[PDB]
């Protein structure tokens, strides 16, 4: 019983053949109605040919006979035609504005979620509209997700590997990064739960490496149901304008100006002299770094870091132990890391990832690895904070956020959402050129690729990177990437200098990885599983030539994880043909 | 001195009537619940009018327990004890509930079990009918 | 005949937005009679454990 979504005038209307049941003022409902079928309409009561037996329901052949809409087959005598008149009958039958801006709406209405062209304009309409289309965008991603296995928990192998077993025909999942199935565990006669838990591909057999939160353990026949939820309207715009102000408006600069921070502390002025500040940063470039250099730099304000998971936290809590002392920190952990109070906004600094913070106001909060946010997203955080400053961090060129819809076509990192997309309109604000990782083999090349040299040779020369020509013997059975020869030239490759017996296997699949770890011996990561995280000698396998594996931002993300070295082996050549790092053989 | 807990009370009840009015015809059942065509129902609320003024007038009222509403502790009366219709037990009762409708929600703002469970003890010299809260 | 059933027509499309009114409200009421009964109590509840 609100303003339409279309029209903003106050109305009360649904248009049942949505999702989302939005409100449509008596013109633009009227558009909608006729501009496809979405013909059912939600008003008051049930629009239907609620004439007994009679069930027929689009409005336009709908009559109101009486007290009750009709069709044909029981219309009285007197009756009354509602579609009509250009405009719907229904509740304040004139303040309807209308409006023209419909179209859109409707493929909107309407649209599948899949090809390039939706999520165009998902991203590009106007605020409310898009608001609404995200809303759409996950009941459609959520509820697609819903018949699938249920995983009965047997051979709880390991500390890793509880190999599972499942429901015969029902599982479809995937395996890497993180997939949540939440744990239940046998109990009398009804079912407790264990906790939320992701899982690998992982090495060897059926033994599937798992992931979560929650200090709990794991229990023969600890059955794990794919998780279930119901997305949840959205409200605050996913940005809300930015005023430059003329002051450090509420804040203090700082009395001490840190090395590590000093850089940092340039832009650490002019932070206050806006709203909100927006920041392109080199991968982990001293990411956590610069914002605990801001939390120092102004040790009086209750400063808030969220990201996407207690992953990209992780580094952040890191940074915390650091140099925000135990005290005036706070770590929030749902039902990973509590390493400071569970749960208290009434701090100096609070940690968290964005679907672990409620609503809040403050000062600063960072909000980063944008590359994978969402307008969505981009909303809650509004929808949560009025804080004095936020903060937005990261290049839309680093990763996306996973369109596991977004299948035909691909994105431009600025489509990503509104950020990334306003983040590719007015790129940084602020920067962390600070290669504070990786010696200048990695980063001269690599910032050839897409920061365009905007890297400057950080350190020094550490040239233990090896591009190994490869050719390709990739292979995928069901959905497990394996890679035989690239398994055992990533080996010997290793072997003709054996002492690399240190470095973690990294694939784009943990299957590879899984497999090589199989016929390796060495340990596993993704090519995701990667900011914050970094081996002093890094292998990657360039596996296959797919864009999960061989883009400028996957691996850009990925290499500049190379705090010293890395040895890849290319079954690609164009970054073998244009990045320089060593170029070396096939055994 | 009955302990305080006790609501039950019945051999008691059976037991005077079978030290008195034993040669009676027909048959005493305390609990009312178990009487026939009313009749029956008179010819046992008298005998329990009279035996009730012999226990105490503290367990004669509702018979609280606790539930859980999704995981919170609750108190609500799951039954009662008159002073002829002996004991009375709800016969649809639930504990360990999440969400709770317009319905069973009314009725749990009626019940005297969540107002006097959390009051103030009284105690009143202006009258003789015994208070509670 | 168009000036007569025409008439018919009016005052029923009066008579049914009245009742509309009338419906929503009642509903709209309820939902505020919930809240108020559910917070009541809680603020009992939380007193006694
Ligand atoms: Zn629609
Ligand atoms: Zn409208
Ligand atoms: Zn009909
Ligand atoms: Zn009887």
């Amino acid at each position: 019983v609100g303003a339409c979504v279309l029209c903003n005038s106050q109305t009360s209307l649904r248009c049942g053949a949505c999702i989302r049941r939005p409100f449509l003022c008596c013109k633009c409902c009227y558009d909608h109605v006729i501009s496809t079928s979405h013909k059912l309409v939600l008003s008051v009561n049930p629009y239907v040919c609620n004439a007994p037996g009679c069930d027929v329901t689009d409005v336009t052949q709908l009559y109101l006979g009486g007290m009750s809409y009709y069709c044909k087959s029981h219309k009285p005598p007197i009756s009354f035609p509602l579609c009509a008149n250009g405009q719907v009958f229904g509740l304040y039958k004139n303040t309807c504005v209308g409006s023209d801006n419909v179209t859109d709406f409707n493929a909107i209405a309407t649209c599948d979620w899949t090809n390039a062209g939706d999520y165009i304009l998902a991203n590009t309409c106007t605020e409310r509209l898009k608001l609404f289309a995200a809303e759409t965008l996950k009941a459609t991603e959520e509820t697609f997700k819903l018949s699938y296995g249920i995983a009965t928990v047997r051979e709880v192998l390991s500390d890793r590997e509880l190999h599972l077993s499942w429901e015969v025909g029902k599982p479809r999942p995937p395996l890497n990064r993180n997939y949540v199935f939440t744990g239940y565990r046998v109990t009398k006669n009804s079912k407790v739960q264990i906790g939320e838990y992701t899982f690998e591909k992982g090495d060897y057999g059926d033994a599937v490496v798992y992931r979560g939160t929650t200090t709990y353990k794991l229990n023969v026949g600890d059955y794990f149901v794919l998780t279930s939820h119901t997305v949840m309207p959205l409200s605050a715009p996913t940005l809300v304008p930015q005023e430059h102000y003329v002051r450090i408006t509420g804040l203090y600069p700082t009395l001490n100006i840190s090395d590590e921070f000093s850089s940092n502390v340039a832009n650490y002025q002019k932070v206050g002299m806006q709203k909100y500040s927006t920041l392109q940063g080199p991968p982990g470039t001293g990411k956590s770094h610069f914002a605990i250099g801001l939390a120092l730099y102004y040790p009086s304000a209750r400063i808030v870091y969220t990201a996407c998971s207690h992953a990209a936290v992780d580094a952040l809590c890191e940074k915390a132990l650091k140099y925000l002392p135990i005290d005036k920190c706070s770590r929030i952990i749902p039902a990973c890391f509590d390493k400071f109070k569970v749960n208290s906004t009434l701090e100096q600094y609070v940690f968290c990832t964005v679907n672990a913070l409620p609503e809040t106001t403050a000062d600063i909060v960072v909000f980063d690895e944008i590359s994978m946010a969402t307008n969505y997203d981009l909303s809650v955080v509004n929808a949560r904070l009025r804080a004095k400053h936020y903060v937005y961090i990261g290049d839309p060129a680093q990763l996306p956020a996973p369109r596991t819809l977004l299948t035909k076509g691909t994105l431009e990192p600025e489509y990503f959402n509104s950020v990334c997309r306003l983040m590719k309109t007015i790129g940084p604000d602020m920067f962390l050129g600070t290669c504070r990782r990786c010696p200048a083999e990695i980063v001269d090349t690599v910032s050839a690729l897409v920061y365009d040299n905007k890297l400057k040779a950080h350190k020094d020369k550490s040239a233990q990177c090896f591009k190994m020509f490869y050719k390709g013997v990739i292979t995928h059975d069901v959905s497990s990437a394996i890679n035989r020869p690239q398994i055992g030239v990533v080996r010997e490759f290793l072997t003709r200098n054996p002492a690399w017996r240190k470095a973690v296997f990294i694939s784009p699949y943990n299957s590879q990885n899984a497999v090589a770890s199989k016929i390796l011996g060495l340990p596993t990561q993704t090519v995701d599983s990667s900011q914050g995280s970094e081996y002093d000698y890094v292998i990657f396998t360039q596996t296959t030539e797919t864009a999960h594996s061989c883009n400028v931002n996957r691996f850009n993300v990925a290499i500049t994880r190379a705090k010293v070295g890395i040895l890849c082996i290319m079954s690609d050549r164009d970054l073998y043909d244009k990045l320089q790092f060593t170029s070396l053989e096939i055994p | 001195k009955w302990d305080l807990l006790k609501y039950d009370f019945t051999e008691e009840r059976l037991k005077l009537f079978d030290r008195y009015f034993k040669y009676w015809d027909q048959t005493y059942h305390p609990n009312c619940v178990n009487c026939l065509d009313d009749r029956c129902i008179l010819h046992c609320a008298n005998f329990n009018v009279l035996f009730s003024t012999v226990f105490p007038p503290t367990s004669f009222g509702p018979l609280v327990r606790k539930i859980f509403v999704d995981g919170v502790p609750f108190v609500v009366s799951t039954g009662y004890h008159f002073r002829e219709l002996g004991v009375v037990h709800n016969q649809d009762v639930n504990l360990h509930s999440s969400r709770l409708s317009f319905k069973e929600l009314l009725v749990y703002a009626a019940d005297p079990a969540m107002h006097a469970a959390s009051g103030n003890l009284l105690l009143d010299k202006r009258t003789t009918c015994f208070s509670v809260a | 005949r168009d000036a007569a059933m025409q008439r018919k027509l009016e005052k029923m499309a009066d008579q049914a937005m009245t009742q509309m009114y009338k419906q929503a409200r009642s509903e709209d009421k309820r939902a505020k009679v919930t809240s108020a009964m559910q917070t009541m109590l809680f603020t009992m509840l939380r007193k006694l454990d």
